[PDB]
Formats: C-alpha cells, structure tokens, sequence
C-alpha cells in the first residue's frame, strides 16, 4: 500500500533525475513541481526560482502550481506556509498522494526536466 | 481641515444620503435638528459651523422632482440642511438622459454652479468631492454625468470619487436601465477619478439571508451602502493607528487610468441572533470578506483574478491578528493571482468603534472591515449590458426620444466602443505572460 | 560639546519620538513636565547632547516633528508630553501626501522645505559643535521615505564634514503595507547611499517575530513595537551619553565598521525575556552573549547564517568585565569562525558604558554587519522590476514630475549594491 | 486544542446527541442556556467560546424533517446552538436511500459542507470528526453514507469515528431496514476509520433487567448510549493518570483496514434499590463486563474468540485491581484465544468520576468501565442481513424505487459481494494455525 | 564541575520528574521555591550538578520536560512545584502521539526536534563541564520510546566523549499496557544498544510486587511507584552529589562493569520495610545485604538464580566501614559461589558514601550484572515475532514512512544481544 522513505526517496530521484539527499527539500519543492510536467508537458519552468532558500520569498513557488492544478482540476487544498518550513507533517502525505496520482495518468514515456529547464542554469 | 462635499443627485441620492447623514450624526453626537449634543478636529469634520452650534452638513440636493426633496422638509430633518444648498427642481422628464442631460436638467446648472462655488470658499483644506447618483435614474444618471463634465473641467486635479449602483442581473426598476444608464459611462469614464457600484439583487440577497428579513426595503438598503461610505471617509476624520486619506485610494488602485471599478465588501454584516451563539474575532470576518455571501456585487469574483485590494478596518484591531489572516487568505486557493503586484494590499486602521443605528434590524459589533477589491472578473456585468443594450440598439426602439430631447445617435454609435474597450482592457490585463 | 538635533518625517515616523523621548528623559533623569528631578549625579556631564537648555530648567527636546498630513501630529500635540516639544518646531501641512514618494520627495515638500531649513540653520548654529542629525523615517511610505530624503540632501549639501546617520524601518517579506512600497524602498535607497553614511533596517515583521517568539505576547501594539526598538536609538547613544570606561561615538562606530563607502547593518538587543520569564535565569554576559547571536534577536528580516559578518560592535552598560566578554566572545567565534569575515581578523569592537538602564542589572546592544543585506535587495529588487513590466502605477508618478527611466537608473543602484555583496558572501 | 467536533443526521441522529450534549453540559458545569456556570483546558473543550461566556457546542444537526430540529428550540435548549448550525431540510423522502442519497439530500450538501468548513477553522488542534447517524434511518444512512465520502475525499489522514445502530435480530422499525441500510457499509466501509454499532432489542433487553423499568423509551437508551461517547472522547478531556488519545483506539483495534467492527460494553449499570445493598469494586464491574448481561449487542461474543480489546476506567482506579482482574480473565475459560496477540489488551485510566444525570432511573457509581471488545464473532448479525437481504433481493422488491430515485441494481450486485469478504474477513481471522 | 543535564521523554517519563526532583532538592535541602535551605555544609561542594545556579538563590533545576501532547504536562505545571522548572525548557507538541513508535520516532518528533536542540546546546555550553546526559522514558509507548531516541541519537553525534546513560521502564510480563509495546520495546532497543552506553530495566508489575511483597500496600499508587524508584536515580549519584571516603562515578560505574560494549544490569534499593516493620529490626548491613541478594528486591522481572552474576557494584550511604561489608559479602559469595562468573574473580565494587538519607541510619543501593536479561528478551522476542507473522497492525508504520525490512533487522539486533548471553550463561 503505502511507501516508505527508502523506495521513494531513490524513486524521485529517478523521475526527476535530482540529487534529493533528504525529502525535506521537497519541504521547499523542486521535485513536486517536476511531477507533473512528466504528464502535462505546459508547465513555465521559467516561473520558478531556482536557489532560493529563503523562504519568506518561496512562497512564490507553491501557488505556480495553483495554475497546474486549475487547468487540469484536482480539489486538494494547498497550504503552504507549514509545507514551506522545510519540515515533516505534511510533506510526506503531500508526496503519499501525488504518487496516489502515479495510478493512471502517466504515458510512460519520459520528461526530460533536466534537460528543459536548460540544465538547471 | 481636511475637508470634502457630497453631492446628491438623482432619486436614489436623495435617499442615499437620508441613511448617509443620519450616520454622520450619530457618529458625531449631533442631534437630529442640527443643534448637537444632548474628536477634537472631529467636531468641525465634514460641517462648517456657525457660532450659533447647529451646523450645515457639507452637502447639495439635486433632483428634477419637488416630490421626494420636500419629504424632508415634512421628516424630521427639517432644519438640519438649508434651503439653498437644497435645489430642487420644479418639473421633470425623468428617464430621459439627452433632455435631463441636454435640455431640462441643464436649466439648473447655473443654480447648482454657484453652490459648488461658496461651500468651496470656506473649505479650506479641499480634497476634491463626493458624488452620489444611480444608473436606475434617468436624470441621475442624467444631470449627474453632467456635473462631472465641468467640475472636473474647472477643478482640475480635485478628487472624484463617486458610489453608484446599476441595474441588476435579475431585476429592473425600468426598461431605460439598458439606455439611460450604460451611455452614462461615457462622460464618468473620463470625470470619475475612481467610481464604485452595487447591486440591490445582490444586496437584497444579503438581506434574506444575513439579515433574514423576508421584506425589506430601500431604506435598509440605504443603511447598508452608508456605513460603506464613513468607513471610507470618517475614517480619516478620527485619529486612528495608520491612517487612510482618500488620495490614498485613487492612487493604491489603479495601475491604468480606467481600471476604476473596484469592488465592495463590506463584513460583519450580522442579524441580531445571530450576533449572539457568536464570536466573530477579525480572521472570522476577513475569511467571510472573501467568501461571496457578504458581496455586495452580483457577479464572481472567485473566477477572476483579484488585481489589488485596499482594506480598511474599524475598532479595536491588531496588525498581528491582520498579518495571520492575511498570509491565509495568500496562500489560499480561493484566489490564485496577481501578476503585476506580487503584494497586492493597502491596510488601514482606525479606532473608532462601528456605530450601530437603533431602528434597523443589524447588530452591533466591536470590530469591523471594508474592501474594496479590484479584479479580473467585474466587467462581466458591463457583459451583461453588452449582451443586454446591443440587442436593443438592434432594434432602434425610441431613439427618437433620444433624438428628439436633442441628441443624434453618433454617441450610442459610440456606445458600445468605448464599452467594447473597457472590455478590451480587462482581458488586457489578463494578458499574464512574459 | 558634541550633541545632536533630531529629524523624522511621517507618521510612523513621527511615532517613534514618544518611545525615544520618554525613554531618554527616563534614561536622564527626566519628567514629562521637562523640569529636571534626577538621582545621580551620573546623569549630567553629556546631558547636553540631545537637549537644548532652557530659563527654569525646562530643557527642550532638541527635535523638528515633521509630516505633511496633520492626522497623527495632533495625537502626540493633544494626547500626553504635549509640554515638552516646542511648537515652533512642529511643522506639518495639510493635504495629504497618498503615500506616493515624488508627491512627497518632489513636489509637495518643496511647499514646506523653505520652512524647514530655517528651523533647522538657527538651531545648528545655536548648537555648541554638531556631532550629527538623526533620520528617522519610513521606506515604505511616501511623507517619511519622500520628503526626509530631500530634506536629507540639503543638508548635505551644508554640512560636509557633519555626520549624517539616519533609522528608517523596513519593506516587509510578507506583511506590507502598500503595493508601492517597492517603489518607495527603491527611490528612498538611492538617496540614502549616495548622501548619507549608514541606515539601518528594521522589519515590522521581524519585530513582530520578537513578541512571538521571544516574549511571548500573542497581540501586542505598535505602542510595544516602538517601545523596544526605541531602546538602541539609546543604546548608539548608550556608550556616548553619560560616562563610562572606554566608549566611542558614533563616527567611531562609522569608520571601523565597513572597508568602503557601503554602510548597513543589524540591530539586536540583550537581554530580554517574557513576563514569568524574568527571574529564572541567570543574567550575565554568557546570557547577553548568546542573545547577540540569534537571527531570532535580530531586526532584518535575512539570515546571518546565510551571511558572514563584516564587523562586529558590542556596546555593554552594567557592571561588566571585559573578560567576561573577552573569553565569551572567543567562545563564538571559534565554532563560528567559518561565520567571520577572513579580510579581517578580530573585527570585534568592544565598548563598555557604566551605567544600567532601569530594572536590569546588564544591558547590551548588538552591532553586527553582513553580506546577506542584499537578501533584502535582491527580495527588493524582484518585487520591484516585476512591478515595472507592465509600467505598474506609472501615472502616479510620471504624472507629477519625474522621468520614467531616471526610476530605472535606482535599479542598478540597487544592483551596485549587491554586485559588491556578491563578491564578500564567497571571495577572498 | 485537542478538538474534534460531532455531526448528527438522521432522526436517531438528533435525540442521540439530545443526550450527548446533555451529558456534556453537566460534565462542565454548563447552564442549559449555554451560558453556564451556576479542568484548567477543560472549560474549553468542545466548544468555540465567544466573550460574551455562552459558547457554542461544536456539532452540526442535517435531517431532512423540519418535524424533531424544531423540537429543540421549542424545548429548554433553544439557546443552545445557533440557527446556522442546525442546518434542517423543508421536504423529506426518507427511508430512500438513492434519493436522500443521490437525489433530495444532496441538495443540502453544499449548505452543509460550507458549515463543516468554518468550524474547521478555528479547531486548531483537529482530531478528525464524528458521526452519528441509524441504519434504520433511510436519510441518516443515506445522507451520512454521502457525509463521509466527501469529507474523507476531503480531508484525507483525518479521523473518522461512528456510533451506529441497526435494525434488532428480532424487532424492525421498518420493512427498508435490510434494503437502505446494509448498502450503505459500502460507503462507510472505506470512508469510517473505525465504527461501533449497538442494538436497541439488546439496549432495551438491558432495561427490562438491569434498570427494571418495564416501559421505557427512546430517551432512556439515548442516555445509556451517549455515556459511552463521553467515556471515550471527555476522558482526553480530563487530565487522567494513564490519558488515551482518539487516535489511540484506531491503532490498537484493527491489525487490518476493514476489521474495525468492535463492540460496546458498558458497566456498571444499576438501577436504584440495586447499589445499595451492594459494593461494585472494580473487579465485580470486570467480571459482569464479559457476561452477556451488559451487553450492548445482541450476538454471541461468549462464542466467538477475542480478538484485541480496549479498556476505559473512570474515576478511583488502581492498576493492582487492574491487573488482579485481567489477570483472571485470560485465566478464565470464558475466553480462549487470540493467536495474534498474545497480550490483547489496551488499558486507560481518568479521574473524572461518573457523571449522574438526575432524571432517569440510573444510579450513581464512583468507578466506571468502557468496553470495545473485537471479536471473531461480530459478523452474525452481518450474517442475519445475509440471510435476510438475500431474500428481499431473491424477489425484486422495489427495485423500482431503488431505481426511479436514480440508481441502477449494480450496487444491489455488489451489495451482498463486499458483505461476502466481510464474512471471508472474520473465517480469515478465524484462520489460526501455522 | 562534572555535572548532568537532563532529558525526560513521554507521559510517564515525565511523570518521574517529581519524585526524582523533589527527593534530589530534600536530598540537597532545598524547598520548593528553589530558594535555599540546608542544614549542614556538607550539601554544597558538589551542589552544581543537577542545577544550574541563579540570581537570588534560585538554583533552577537544568532540565528539559519532553512530550508530544499537551494532557499530563501542565498537570506538574498547573500542580505544585510550578515554580521549579523555567517553562523555556517546558517545550511540548499539541497532536497525539498516539503511542505508535515511528509516528513518535520518526516524524512528529521531527516538527519538534528543531526545537529541541538549540534548548539543549546553549544548556550544555554554559555548563563548565558535562559529566553526561540522562534520558528516562518508557520502551512501550511512542512519545517516550520513539522521540527520546531520534532526540539521542543527535546528542550521540554531537558528543562523542560525553556519556549517554538512561533509564527505562520494561514491558510487562503479564500487566502489558498496550498491543504495540512488543514493536515499541525492540525498536527502542535498536537505538539505546547502537548509541548509549548504559540502560537498566524496570517492570511495574516487578514494582508492583514490592509493595505487595515487602511493604505489604493492597493499593498503592503510581505516586508510590515512582517514589519508590526515584531513589536509585539518588542512588547513582549518592556516591557523587557529596562527599565521602572512596566514591567514585557512573563513568568509572560504566567501564568497571562489562567486559563488551554490552551494557544492562539491575537496581535494588537496601533497606526496605513497612510501616509497622520499621522499628522491629536492627538496621545494619547484614541487614543490607540480605536485601541485596533475593529477586524479591530486584526491579528485573528475570531470575538472577537463572542468572550469572558478571559484576557487582555496591553504593552505601551511612556510618558504614568496609569490613562490616567484607565479612559479609564473602558469607554470601562463598555459598553463592556458582552464581558469580568465573572470567572474574572478586567482580565486587565497593563505594562508600557518607551522609544518610531521611530518617534512615543507612542506605544502599545495588548494582548487580545478569546473564539472564536475555529472559527479558527472549520474552520479548517471541512476543515480538508472533506478532510479525501475520505482520500485526504493520499499516500503522508502514503507512508512516519506515520500510518493513528495517524492523526485521532489529530482531537480529535483539538475537545478536541474546547470542552472547547464550554464552556467558554456561562457558567458560
Ligand atoms: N431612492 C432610491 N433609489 C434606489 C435605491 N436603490 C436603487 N435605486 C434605484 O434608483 C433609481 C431612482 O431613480 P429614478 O427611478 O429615475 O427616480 P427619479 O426621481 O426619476 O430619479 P432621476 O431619474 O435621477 O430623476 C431607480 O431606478 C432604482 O433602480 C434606493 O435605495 N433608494
Ligand atoms: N430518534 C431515535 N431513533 C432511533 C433510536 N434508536 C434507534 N433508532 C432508529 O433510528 C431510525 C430513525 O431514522 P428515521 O426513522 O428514518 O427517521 P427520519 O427523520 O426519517 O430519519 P432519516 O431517514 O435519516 O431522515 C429509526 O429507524 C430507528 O430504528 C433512538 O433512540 N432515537
Ligand atoms: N516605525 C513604524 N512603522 C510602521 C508601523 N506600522 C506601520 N509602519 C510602516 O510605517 C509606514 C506608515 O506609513 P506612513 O507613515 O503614512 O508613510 P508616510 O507617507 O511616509 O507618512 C508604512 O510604511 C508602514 O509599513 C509602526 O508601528 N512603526
Ligand atoms: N515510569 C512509569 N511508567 C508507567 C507508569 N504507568 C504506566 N507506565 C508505562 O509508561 C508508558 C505510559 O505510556 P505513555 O507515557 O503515554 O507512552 P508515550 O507515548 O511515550 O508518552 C506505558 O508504556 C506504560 O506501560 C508509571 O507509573 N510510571
């Protein structure tokens, strides 16, 4: 049924192809984001900040999502400011259930992020 | 000292202001009869006084008919105006926009133009003036964008705001509402620093349901568009925490020159039982401002985009509680965007408590809030004109009485245009890109 | 005798003078009445700094309250110490400013400026030997972050050798006031680098960080928000102001902190603790110390973990060694070193003042300086160049008098800033 | 604040709580009135407090009769709640599933899910929530079957508790009793965390012995019902000596996801000549907790084999008398086995002594034990709907209206198919060997 | 000075505290208001260890009161003695728990340990020099078992000379408390062997035997309970607190004990009587010993007599020579010859300490090494792999992030435990 930190950890570091040393950093992001262009292929990678450890100012980076999930409709409320404290409590069961969306919608073929959002540049 | 005049014109201004100055005088312990008294600036605000203690209220009636003017006279406000600033006018075409505009209405500008002129000679601190009409009017509609036309072309760079309030979606007080109401934007477009309208359909919505009154009347609709109106301006007539002028709005809501249609919303607006089995703390206000049961505007907001908002919160408010609602509201999906702000907000407090007036079914409250909310979704009722009053001009249907008042069809020609714009401007900004 | 004449602008920045005023008539043995009933004799030989002396002891506030609204000028007027400014010195307008920087920088403080600089001539030359001018103002406002910064470089240009320091509060990361306030903050920082020496900067939300987190007040007002950051207005003036064994001014504290002509850094307090909190410690150095440590005992709203400091001025009163300080302050740095600025070795200013204030038995404030300044800048200068995209709120301001791309020259200006902090956070 | 809130539809629904909350209130020292007062967190447990000292019960009421809510504020608790809460229905068509399902019920569901929402938003420590509906309710099943689908939809990880009752092995309140009520554990199948049901013949058996009263009522097994609420859910609201946690009991009764049919039983209950001329030690409670005499259900728990069990204990427990008497339980024969615990249970202990209500019959106690016993026997009178549903469905009766409300006999396909696994589930449990 | 700082963890692991901290303030003369007073000068010169000194004689207990919901922990703050304790140091989480160990261990505790460790830092720093740290907890809950262990094994890579020692309370044989106390006993032990040094093992139902036994109670309660094992957490620090003739420290009690990194051994108090029993003795230390010997006075629920004695360490307190023990633990090795380990000959430590407790002439306090704490987990193993079979009640870790193979690993973890018990029961 569910999974714990030890698959998923190396199985977002397959699909993104990042270099996710602990799960917090999805406590900023990165990787979340990169879950869905992997379907949805639209996504403004040049929306997103890309070091940005800064918190007060990442909160820019989770409502680019709030355009994603409009224009395809999944009704899971986002809160944000306790999902940005780069800690546990919510990141995992917001990681638990955007791999309760790995059920269905994926076509297989791969997305090459890293290579889309100009290496990373 | 800081000081501004409302005019009045059209029907519903008269009634308007009946619920408007009733307020002022109780927010400033001014008894009905003008003789006061049964802050410090506060007691000489919006009144120029004379060493007898009764004062005049800063204002001037204008209407075509003696019919609803002389009710005050007959009410209980018989001494509280004078009977100069309350012109009146002795026959009327009403609902006729180019004989109110062009003909019938423009007998009484000379008359109005001198009034302007000696209350603008005693006030010395001057912010420009405060305009009251309707588009349900003829010649409110009629006279009132008429007299933007020239005090905007004398004073210049003096403030105009105006609160108007339009034909709802669902229910007319009459057929002109599509004619002499939407070519009324013409002139307002242009005269109008900013505007600000309401609905009575979504205003009586409030009232079966917030007021759970089964028959209303326009008197406490008249109640509930008036406190709108102090908690704008008596606002800056009482010494709050970080104060709001009115130059402050003109200038915290438009990024372009015509964008000025903001939103209302005004909250708490709480029956009596219900006020009790209650505990209505600031967030518990500002997470119903966004919710649509307290718009006062029958359209949706939730669908478009919210441009830039200014609040304004009455009573005895904390900036704490503020910024732990408001980073709530940020992060919430009920609104996604902003592109061109990435704040968003203009905050404002003053401390003077709500007043409560005893006759009417609301309740009283320690704490309170105003928004006005600029977004992406308001010109759909301007939509809905577009879908409504093209489908007359489809026709032709007494542009005769438009003719014949005095008036070729080259403006309804224009009509449209320039709404045709206005829509234009609003997917302009949503144009949301790089 | 090396004093002070005292400048704000705004509303806010009209507020802080009761929180510095009756704190530095309490911290000088000072009535509300302005007549003197000190304890010690302490409390004289530098009195003279931010006081004018009066006939029968009512010794003035040396200050000009200045504002173009007269909304919240009234409130101090009408409200308490309505006795101890003098009014000749009150001056405020009428219409109001919006909140908008040119309508306040340009043109409408250019109707009060002539009445400004003929009060503050005939209190200069009144004075003994001018040791500085205060500014204490807003960024995100349009009175305080406009009209001073114009009344700023007048006076500038008069007095070349005076020092110029100015406070001024900060944009917030989250809790803003106006949507222009990035447009303030930008325009008020283009004319504090290029006038005045040092600034300061001070979030309301970082303030508010403190109550929450350190003493714990789920709702305080701005009358406490004032009230605690007032106390380093006295702790600058702390070392200066009555004796002690060692201290320096406020020049000194210019020079020895930064290595160029591009001065702002942090501001935090030591001690402090809740209501139930007080007793149940130990208070000493080792418990100033490691409150001179924290972001969370900090103002700016940016990470000194994120950064690495510069210089580092403590300013001590209390009975206090230098030891005690001496062994603590290698105690930090050496888990900290990496924290350190290698350019300088020891960049650690040490300054001891004699006297406590009320109730507290140590009292220290915090100097520290930072690469990570241009956190603010570079939060500033995103959410000012999105705001300039679409020309965002142009007409208010090319509407009143000023070129469109003489506001784009402020953005490099911020960018001169930060090209330099670029290179200290990771170079040499 | 550790909070967690109770909704109730269905017309059990009501006069259930009618009795939880009239336990509640005495459990704190609550006027009837809401405004009260004639531990330290304990004053503001289940309720949102306003300043003005009344304070609301967090609960929500949905029937669709107008006929037993306005019961309420007819009786002495009329200004108990608030008239947004208790949220009614104007027109009904109950014991139909697949309309008060899929047809009239839903109609009230965003009204009722709006009323969820705000209440959420100010427990800041949310412990999931609770539901209260019948099996021999046609709306209550039918409306609280779709009361958990969305909110569990909603709100993901969040606790989901029920209190249920359904129709006696040997007395119905109506023919539907097999029909729109064994569909909907479907529904509540994957939407309920954990879930209790308890019997009225068994409750009402109870009665005729342990309260002699030869005609009670409704109200009667209400109160002994909502003690069992109040052992479970106040305990955590009373700083006990060994505190048990909501979320405790949802992870110490199911080794897997759909066994979570415990039981109920409760002790000691005494009538009035019958404590005195007694001392009910906590031992002599214990042992009468596993003879079939205070049993809440009507089945054959002496049958079937224990599966895993916690306990409650209210007021002056020791752990030595605790531990003397469970020592002799597992000893006793009565029990047998579990074989995949061999501890089997979960002991807790709070002070709070038990509450007497003054008006019935039930007499006062200074100890209090709470039972929820699973079992390998439970299943029986699932297997009683098996041998009756079968049969209404071996005829089509009705079908009809299961179909002309709007849902086609699939689910009545699938109606007995998950039953089938449910009794696949309990001889899987019943599996024991290597 | 050689001190402690302390660290409890979960309901029960902090409901030790009181009858820890007010039996180690009235062993110290010390009131409840933590203002001092004692009688002789004899409890001052090793006062500094449990406390951390204060301004006015407060003398502030050092500790930190760990727990994940908020029910039992404002009942010591709400209750008396809630002046003891700095409530900084009072830090706990509002959502349950709900004893399930990776819920405790791994992810609840992590929204609490970022605040856990910068309270512990800046208490270690401003100690002179840590002797080690004390962690009491339970192994059958979650709060306590989980979040104390995540919370060592940061201290463990923090510290690395520093001695890690705990107390904890064991699974019952038979008055088990909950299903998951199999789970939460071996995963707990998966971290104290791996990281602490030493960890000691108390059954209630074995200290419910004591007062059924011994004192001759029906009834008493958990305040007894604590009360009574309070004293051995007296014990190992009544040797060190103040002074002696001979004593010696829980290091130099870790390094003389076992031969491997192995480390768990047994408490027993000496003497013990009950209210009536009191004064019909003659309390000596054939009296002692005699109560140093039986399993009846033991807190193991493990035979001794199924057991090897490794090493034995004895802590007196009283007048009390050496003799008077030397002749009397060579009458009782010499019958009991079998019973030591033969690797050691003479596995006696002796320790002498000065002062006695209230109103008792004497006092000991016992340390004796088994084989036979195998019989805990041996008992626990297949009570912990029966319920791995069917895999009981797994989805409430699984569904919480820890993989299913990591808690297999932990039962070899215990098998590699009882692999060298299986030796040294009979080799040799
Ligand atoms: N007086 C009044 N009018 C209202 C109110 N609410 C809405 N209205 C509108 O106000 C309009 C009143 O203007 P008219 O109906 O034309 O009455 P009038 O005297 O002819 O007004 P003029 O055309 O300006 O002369 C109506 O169309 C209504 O739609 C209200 O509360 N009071
Ligand atoms: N009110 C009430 N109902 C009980 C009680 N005990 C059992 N019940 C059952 O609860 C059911 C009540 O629901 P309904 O009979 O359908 O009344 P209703 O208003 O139509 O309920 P809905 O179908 O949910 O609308 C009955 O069938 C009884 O079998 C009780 O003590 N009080
Ligand atoms: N110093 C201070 N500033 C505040 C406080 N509250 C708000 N502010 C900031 O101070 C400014 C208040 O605006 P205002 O004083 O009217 O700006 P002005 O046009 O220069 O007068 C805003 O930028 C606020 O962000 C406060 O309590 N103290
Ligand atoms: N030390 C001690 N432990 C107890 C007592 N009573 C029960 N226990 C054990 O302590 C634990 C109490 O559970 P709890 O503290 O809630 O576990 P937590 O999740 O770590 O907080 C259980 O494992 C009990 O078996 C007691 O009086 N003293």
């Amino acid at each position: 049924m569910s999974e714990s930190r030890q698959e998923l950890l190396a199985w977002i570091n397959q699909v993104t192809s990042l270099g996710l040393t602990r799960i917090e950093d999805c406590g900023k992001g990165y990787a979340m984001i990169q879950i869905f262009d992997s379907i949805y292929q639209d996504i403004p990678l040049k929306k997103v900040n890309f070091e940005c450890n800064n918190e007060y100012q990442y909160i820019n980076n989770w409502k680019v999502l709030q355009q994603v999930f409009l224009k395809k409709g999944i009704d899971k409320v986002v809160d944000p400011e306790r999902l940005s404290r780069c800690k546990m409590q919510d990141n995992l069961e917001f990681v638990q259930w955007a791999k309760r969306f790995w059920d269905q919608y994926y076509p297989g073929g791969d997305y090459d992020a890293l290579a889309r959002r100009g290496n990373r540049g | 000292m800081r000081e501004v005049i409302s005019v009045h014109v059209g029907q519903a201004g008269v009634q308007i202001g009946n619920a408007c100055w009733e307020l002022y005088c109780l927010e400033h312990g001014i008894g009905p009869d003008g003789f006061p008294t049964e802050l410090n600036d506060g007691f000489g605000t919006f009144f120029s006084e004379t060493g007898q203690g009764k004062f005049v209220p800063r204002s001037i009636y204008v209407d075509l008919e003696p019919n609803v003017i002389d009710q005050v006279r007959t009410g209980p406000y018989k001494d509280l105006f004078h009977p100069e600033q309350m012109v009146t006018g002795k026959e009327d075409a009403s609902n006729n926009y180019a004989r109110g505009h062009y003909t019938v209405g423009k007998e009484m500008i000379d008359s109005v133009l001198e009034r302007i002129r000696r209350m603008a000679d005693n006030c010395s601190g001057l912010q420009g003036f405060l305009v009251f009409h309707s588009f349900g009017g003829g010649t409110g509609s009629g006279l009132g964008a008429l007299l933007l036309e020239r005090l905007n072309m004398e004073y210049g760079k003096k403030s105009n705001l105006q609160f108007s309030v339009y034909p709802a979606p669902q229910v007319s007080t009459s057929v002109v509402e599509p004619y002499n109401s939407v070519l009324t934007t013409h002139a307002t477009l242009d005269n109008s620093d900013c505007t600000f309208m309401v609905d009575n359909e979504a205003c009586y919505d409030i009232c079966r349901r917030n007021l759970d009154i089964e028959r209303p009347t326009y008197e406490n609709l008249n109640r509930l568009i008036a406190q709108v109106v102090s908690s704008i301006t008596a606002s800056l007539r009482f010494a709050g925490s970080l104060n709001v002028d009115l130059n402050e709005f003109q200038t915290n809501l438009v990024p372009y020159p015509r964008i000025h249609f903001p939103l209302v919303t005004y909250s708490p607006i709480v029956s009596a039982a219900k006020a009790f089995h209650e505990s209505n703390s600031v967030q518990e206000i500002t997470n119903q401002c966004f919710e649509p049961y307290n718009q006062m505007v029958k359209c949706d907001p939730r669908t478009g985009r919210y441009m830039a908002t200014c609040l304004l919160y009455r009573g005895d408010v904390i900036p704490r509680d503020v910024q732990a609602a408001v980073t709530s509201i940020k992060s919430r999906r009920t609104i996604q965007f902003v592109d061109w702000c990435p704040t968003g907000f203009k905050i404002g407090i003053c401390y003077e408590p709500p007043q409560h007036v005893p006759g009417s079914g609301i309740a009283k409250v320690n704490r309170a809030v105003c928004m006005l909310s600029n977004t992406t979704s308001i010109a759909e009722a301007w939509s809905r004109l577009d879908h409504k009053f093209d489908l007359m001009y489809s026709k032709r249907a007494f542009v005769h009485w438009y003719v014949g008042e005095g008036m070729e069809e080259g403006e309804f020609s224009e009509a449209r245009e320039d709404l045709a714009a206005l829509e234009r401007d609003y997917e302009e900004v949503g144009q949301d890109s790089m | 005798m090396r004093e002070i004449v005292h400048i704000q602008a705004g509303q806010c920045g009209n507020q802080v003078g009761a929180a510095f005023w009756s704190t530095i008539a309490d911290e000088h043995g000072l009535d509300s009445a302005g007549i003197y009933h000190g304890t010690s004799e302490a409390q004289h030989e530098r009195l003279n700094v931010y006081f004018n002396e009066a006939a029968g002891g009512k010794y003035v506030p040396r200050a000009v309250l200045v504002d173009l609204e007269p909304g919240t000028m009234d409130a101090v007027k009408s409200g308490k110490f309505g006795n101890l400014f003098r009014p000749d010195n009150i001056i405020y307008g009428q219409s109001g400013a919006g909140n908008i920087w040119a309508k306040g920088h340009y043109t409408e403080g250019a109707e009060l400026a002539d009445a400004v600089l003929d009060v503050v001539r005939r209190e200069a030359e009144a004075c003994d030997a001018l040791q500085g001018f205060q500014l204490t103002h807003s960024l995100g406002g349009g009175t305080g972050s406009g009209m001073g910064t114009l009344l700023l470089s007048k006076i500038r240009e008069e007095y070349p050798d005076r020092m110029m320091a100015t406070f001024s509060v900060a944009p917030a990361p989250k809790s803003s006031d106006t949507v222009v306030e990035p447009y303030n903050a930008t325009l008020s920082m283009h004319q504090l680098v290029e006038n005045s020496d040092e600034t300061f900067c001070i979030d309301n939300e970082a303030l508010s960080s403190i109550f929450a987190n350190t003493l714990k007040i789920k709702s305080p007002s701005y009358d406490d928000l004032n009230h605690l950051v007032s106390a380093v207005m006295a702790g600058v003036t702390t070392s200066f102001r009555f004796p002690g064994e060692l201290n320096s001014d406020l020049r000194k504290l210019a020079v020895n902190m930064v290595p160029f002509p591009r001065h702002f850094f942090m501001v935090g307090f030591a001690p402090l603790a809740a209501i139930g909190s007080s007793s149940f410690q130990a208070v000493s150095v080792p418990e100033l110390t490691q409150q001179m440590f924290d972001a969370n005992n900090m103002m700016v709203a940016a990470d000194p973990r994120h950064g690495r400091y510069l210089t580092v001025a403590a300013l001590f009163r209390g009975k206090v060694s230098m030891k005690e300080v001496d062994e603590q302050i290698r105690s930090v740095q050496t888990k900290n070193s990496a924290y350190f600025v290698e350019w300088i070795p020891d960049n650690v200013l040490k300054a001891v003042c004699s006297v406590p204030p009320k109730d507290l038995k140590m009292s220290a404030t915090f100097i520290g300086n930072s690469t990570s300044i241009q956190e603010i800048f570079r939060r500033l200068g995103d959410q000012f160049s999105a705001m300039f995209r679409r020309k965002a709120f142009l007409h208010w301001y090319t509407g009143e008098g000023m070129d469109e791309m003489e506001f784009t020259e402020a953005e490099s200006n911020m960018n001169d800033l930060v090209s330099e902090y670029q290179q200290y956070q990771e170079a040499g």
